[PDB]
């Protein structure tokens, strides 16, 4: 239960092909977490879902209705 | 109006929630809290180091020494120590300038996101911005940033430009689009299609040059006026 | 250019100050703390040194990707969009710049003086930029505001001038002399960039400086600071436990100093790099994704559009 990165050696924690947000980042696009009989894993990090726009040269897309969001900063 | 008091007043309301269940919120500040009092705890076990010196009690040393040693070992406790604050006080003088930086971004905000309205796109939060309201925080401030998102979407068929003699018409503001029969004229970020006419289009060129102009009628108002 | 992160460091303060050597280590622990404050200061940075990279890249949501059949008008984009081709997938300028910007670290590790790695990878970096510009390019500068909304490209230039004030009925009649405009510009930027050495002298001297920060900071092994010797295993070797006491306590206070001189250094320079990621988190924001109104805050001229291109420890944008 050895896992080779491209930070370096890691020991203890099971690698795992499913793509999450980051939890406790590493080094090198590694991201660890405690989730998962429980253990630690560790994953190549997800930049968020991928979202192909669908484009053409005669198409445009306008919104019919929108939203008011309040966002704290 | 009344759609948009109800989407507000709602806004409003998740922001408790999200205050109130989330311990992170703060995290910002409760960290600029939690620095301070890290650097300052941290300038108090200095106290407890020899550097040296027989003993870190100021005290023991000068009731177990003469003044001759003693200056030998004191002077060991006071250039350590000295040198403890001169590490402190330059950790504050950083970290006071990464306030100072803030503290910028804030009192640029306030002027030009409350008082104003921003054109700047991501400066105040996601989405075009209406407004920002904001709320004062221990050792920070909080806004809350009201923003217009929109929302539902639809496919249109759309041109640059319309034949109409030959005429080429542009629109004033907004963009052409077709539902597959009719063109309409409508505004960009929300759909309000319109009749398209003499004035909400102006006439440039020809149709010899743009490149993906679509043949229609433009419809005039002032032909049945005068056929009147 | 812009810089965006710097070289993420670490020392270990036991092993640098008193190197494998159990007499000495002993002492290390009467000066306490500061060796365990310096890694507090230095993991500050190095946390941020991914909120920097984090705040620029990535402000999109999604991984948007280019659609396969390109018609923008006669722009053609093939030098700033992604090549498949390389084993690392970025875009053609991406490379010109990876050249541009380049034992040593074998003694760096052996003293303490180590490098982190980034959290992104040099290749994740490459996903963002193409996302983002993968979102200027089709989605118009909407992609950001919300979720993204397709847009025919020439339409997009004809709203671009609007801002600026030339009515669109001169972009389509220009479409053409604009596409040979265009493309050409983007031509010339190969040539500025390949044949001189300078474009990046921002990013290669925020590189030359950490290079020359730990560099220094393993010369300073070499001083006596008033120590009978500076190698810490001769005293040990030519001295009682009772004298050394006397010498070593001038080795360690003398270089547990240069170390807080090390961590200051950073302290501030990553101050200033933290002060330009934000200058290069607003253009992205304010630039990028939107069009900025802002004059010669993009660019000398009118501005219409800018395209990110990632940089080691850095970013480029294409105004
Ligand atoms: C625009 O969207 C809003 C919500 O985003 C719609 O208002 C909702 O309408 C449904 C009826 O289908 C109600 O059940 C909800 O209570 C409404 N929400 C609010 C906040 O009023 C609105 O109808 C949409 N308008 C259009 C033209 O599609
Ligand atoms: C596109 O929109 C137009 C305008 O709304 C539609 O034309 C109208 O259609 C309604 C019935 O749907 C008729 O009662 C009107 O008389 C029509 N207007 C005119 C001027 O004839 C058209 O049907 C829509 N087409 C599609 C495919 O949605
Ligand atoms: C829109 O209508 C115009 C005429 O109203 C079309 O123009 C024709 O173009 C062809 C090709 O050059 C000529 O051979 C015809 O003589 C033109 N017609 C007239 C009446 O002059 C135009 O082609 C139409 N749009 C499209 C996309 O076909
Ligand atoms: C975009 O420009 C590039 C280069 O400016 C074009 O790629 C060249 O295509 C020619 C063939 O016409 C080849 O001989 C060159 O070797 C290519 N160069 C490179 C660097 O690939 C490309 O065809 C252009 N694309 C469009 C759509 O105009
Ligand atoms: C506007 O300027 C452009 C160039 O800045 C002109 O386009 C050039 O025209 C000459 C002919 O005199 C050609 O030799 C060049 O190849 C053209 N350059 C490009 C990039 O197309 C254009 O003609 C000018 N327009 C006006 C109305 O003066
Ligand atoms: C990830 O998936 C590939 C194929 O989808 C598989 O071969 C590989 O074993 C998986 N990784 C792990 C750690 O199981
Ligand atoms: C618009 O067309 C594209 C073409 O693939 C499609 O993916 C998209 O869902 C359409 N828009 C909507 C709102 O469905
Ligand atoms: C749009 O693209 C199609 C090819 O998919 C082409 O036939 C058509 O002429 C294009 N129109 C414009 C205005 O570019």
């Amino acid at each position: 239960n050895v896992f080779q990165t491209r930070a370096g050696c890691l020991i203890g924690a099971e690698h795992v092909n499913n793509s999450y947000e980051c939890d406790i980042p590493i080094g090198a696009g590694i991201c660890a977490s405690y989730q998962t009989s429980q253990s630690i894993i560790a994953y190549t990090m997800s930049l968020g879902a991928e979202n192909s726009v669908a484009y053409s040269n005669n198409s445009i897309a306008i919104p019919t209705n929108f939203t008011i969001s309040v966002t704290t900063e | 109006q009344k759609l948009i008091a109800n989407q507000f007043n709602s806004a409003i309301g998740k922001i408790q929630d999200s205050l109130s269940s989330t311990a992170s919120a703060l995290g910002k500040l409760q960290d600029v809290v939690n620095q301070n009092a890290q650097a300052l705890n941290t300038l108090v076990k200095q106290l407890s180091s020899n550097f040296g010196a027989i003993s870190s009690v100021l005290n023991d040393i000068l009731s177990r020494l003469d003044p001759p040693e003693a200056e030998v070992q004191i002077d060991r406790l006071i250039t350590g120590r000295l040198q403890s604050l001169q590490t402190y006080v330059t950790q504050q003088l950083i970290r006071a300038a990464e306030i100072r930086a803030s503290a910028n971004l804030a009192a640029t905000k306030m002027s030009e996101c409350v008082l104003g309205q921003s054109k700047r796109v991501d400066f105040c939060g996601k989405g075009y911005h209406l407004m920002s309201f904001p709320q004062s925080a221990p050792h920070g401030v909080v806004f809350l940033h009201v923003t217009y998102v929109p929302a539902q979407e639809k496919n249109f068929t759309t041109a640059p430009a319309i034949c109409h003699d030959g005429k080429a018409h542009f629109p004033r503001e907004g963009v052409f689009v077709s539902n597959g029969t009719h063109w309409f004229v409508t505004q960009r970020n929300f759909y309000e299609p319109q009749i398209i006419t003499t004035d909400n289009t102006f006439v440039s060129g020809n149709c010899d040059v743009v490149i993906g102009i679509v043949n229609n009628t433009v419809y005039d108002p002032l032909q049945p006026e005068l056929d009147s | 250019i812009l810089p965006v992160s710097m070289t993420k460091t670490s020392v270990d303060c036991t092993m640098y100050i008193c190197g494998d050597s159990t007499e000495c280590s002993n002492l290390l622990l009467q000066y306490g703390s500061f060796c365990t404050q310096l890694n507090r200061a230095l993991t500050g940075i190095a946390v941020e040194q991914d909120k920097n990279t984090q705040e620029v890249f990535a402000q999109v949501k999604q991984i948007y990707k280019t659609p396969p059949i390109k018609d923008f008008g006669g722009f053609n984009f093939s030098q700033i969009l992604p090549d498949p081709s390389k084993p690392s997938k970025r875009s053609f300028i991406e490379d010109l710049l990876f050249n541009k910007v380049t034992a040593m670290q074998m003694a760096y590790r052996f003293n303490g003086l180590t490098v982190l790695p980034p959290l992104l990878t040099d290749e994740m970096i490459a996903q963002y930029t193409s996302a983002l510009l993968a979102g200027t390019i089709t989605s118009g500068w909407t992609f950001g505001a919300g979720a993204a909304l397709q847009i025919p490209f020439a339409m997009q230039m004809a709203y671009r001038f609007n801002g600026i004030g030339v009515t669109q009925n001169v972009l389509y009649e220009n479409q053409k002399l604009i596409a040979n405009q265009f493309n050409s510009a983007i031509g010339k930027i190969q040539d500025s960039l390949s044949s001189t050495a300078s474009a990046l002298g921002k990013l290669q001297d925020v590189v030359n400086q950490n290079a020359q920060a730990l560099n220094t900071l393993v010369k300073q092994l070499s001083s006596n600071f008033g120590a009978i010797s500076s190698v810490l295993n001769d005293i040990l070797s030519r001295l009682d436990p009772p004298e050394a006491e006397v010498q070593i306590d001038r080795l360690i206070t003398g270089r547990l100093q240069s170390l807080q001189t090390y961590v200051t250094q950073q302290l501030i320079r990553a101050a200033e790099i933290r002060a330009s990621a934000n200058l290069a988190a607003t253009k992205m924001s304010e630039c990028v994704l939107g069009q900025s109104k802002r004059v010669d805050f993009c660019g000398k001229g009118y501005h219409l559009m800018s395209f990110p291109q990632s940089a080691p420890h850095g970013v480029v944008f294409l105004h």
